[PDB]
Formats: structure tokens, sequence, C-alpha cells
């Protein structure tokens, strides 16, 4: 839910490089080098490329925290290895925590049930 | 063989730029001529590929450290289920000597 955030967040960009490319093409942005007057073209390409700056930016910044980048496959292929382990374990101590607490209950209630009067 | 990753995210930063450059160029941010115009429009639709593929290929190392944060959760999880247990046998204790 984050190499798919970031796969994500970079469609838009894929729909603003096209929303974009639209404008240029179907308002003869061509011939920049009814009509759209020069500055309202100017200030809806500088209205997107800067917007696309700003997903830029926000794609790396993501891509840094994109989990993983330093991290070998081996060196996770254990890591689960071991948090597999260390998870039997503590849910052997688990149980047995349990158990053990279910006996005091036990005595706990023996206790309750000798205090009652009526046969 | 790795399929290393570290090298993946290289790529996946450059083509960003490369992306980033030759849009500055269509727009007219950087100066072009027109008989290239097509080019960088040609240039942006296989860049964004490109990157696809390589968020693609990134999937399986991307799935492990999702697996790395569960089992990590559920850890933490179950330890403080115990660490719970704990607490009442104290409570009792407590409660026991008042």
């Amino acid at each position: 839910d984050r190499l798919t955030q970031l796969q994500i967040c970079l469609d838009q960009m894929t729909e603003q490089f096209c929303a974009t490319l639209n404008y240029i093409d179907k308002n003869h942005g061509f011939e920049r080098l009814t009509v759209v007057p020069p500055e309202e073209f100017s200030n809806t390409i500088d209205e997107l490329s800067t917007d696309i700056i700003l997903k830029t930016r926000q794609i790396n910044k993501l891509i840094d925290s994109l989990p993983g980048v330093d991290v070998s496959a081996e060196e996770q292929l254990r890591k689960i290895d071991m948090l597999q382990k260390k998870l039997v374990e503590v849910e052997d101590e688990k149980i047995e925590a349990i158990k053990k607490k279910e006996k005091l209950l036990r005595h706990v209630d023996s206790l309750i049930e000798d205090f009652v009067d009526g046969i | 063989e790795s399929t290393n990753y570290q090298y993946k995210i290289q790529e996946l930063r450059k083509l960003l730029k490369s992306l980033l450059l030759n849009y500055l160029e269509l727009i007219g941010v950087l100066s072009i001529n027109p008989d290239m115009y097509e080019r960088k429009v040609e240039n942006i639709r296989t860049i964004l590929v490109n990157i696809h593929h390589l968020l693609n290929e990134y999937r399986p190392h991307q799935s492990r450290e999702s697996l790395i944060m569960l089992l990590e959760e559920q850890l933490e999880y179950k330890r403080g289920e115990i660490r719970e247990i704990e607490q009442v046998c104290k409570q009792v204790h407590d409660k026991l000597t008042s």
C-alpha cells in the first residue's frame, strides 16, 4: 500500500501529462513556436506545468520513503524467517500464561463458591 | 542471482528526471527546435512506460516488506497480550494487599 500508492500517484502524472498534451494539441500549442488568447494559454500551461513539478517532487519523496530500497531479498527472507520463529515462541508463552491465569481463576472461584449460603 | 533493486530505484530516479527535463522542453521552459517537439512527446511516452515496468517489477520486494511488516505487527500484538495478562496478575496482588 505504498509501492501501489506510488504507482497510483504515478498515474495522476500520466493523466496530467496528457491533460496537458491535450491542451497543447487542441489549442495549436504547437503553433506557439474560437481560439484561446496567448495569455490564457500561458496561464493554463503554467498552471499545469507547475502542478506537474510538484508531482515530480512528491513522487520522489515517496520513492525515498518507499520501503525495502536498501535491503536485500536475503536480508528480508531471513528477517521473515526469524519473525516467524520468535512468533511461535511468543504464542507458546501466551498459551502457558493463559493456562496459569485460568488456574488462578479456578482457585479464586473455588473460594467464592464456599462462601455461599444455601445448600 | 539477486534482482538488485538498489539499482531499479536508481533508474526509476533517473527516468524521473529525464521525464521531467523532456517535459520542461515540450512546454518551452527549455529550448528546443520544433523538428524535435514530437520526439519529446515520443520520449515522454517511452519514459512513462519504462517507469511503469519498474514499479511493476518492484512488487515482490514490496510484498516482503509487507509480510515483514505484518509479522512485526502481530508479534507486537501477542507480546502485548501477555504483558496485559501479566498486569492482571499484578493488580490481583495489589487488590489482595490493601
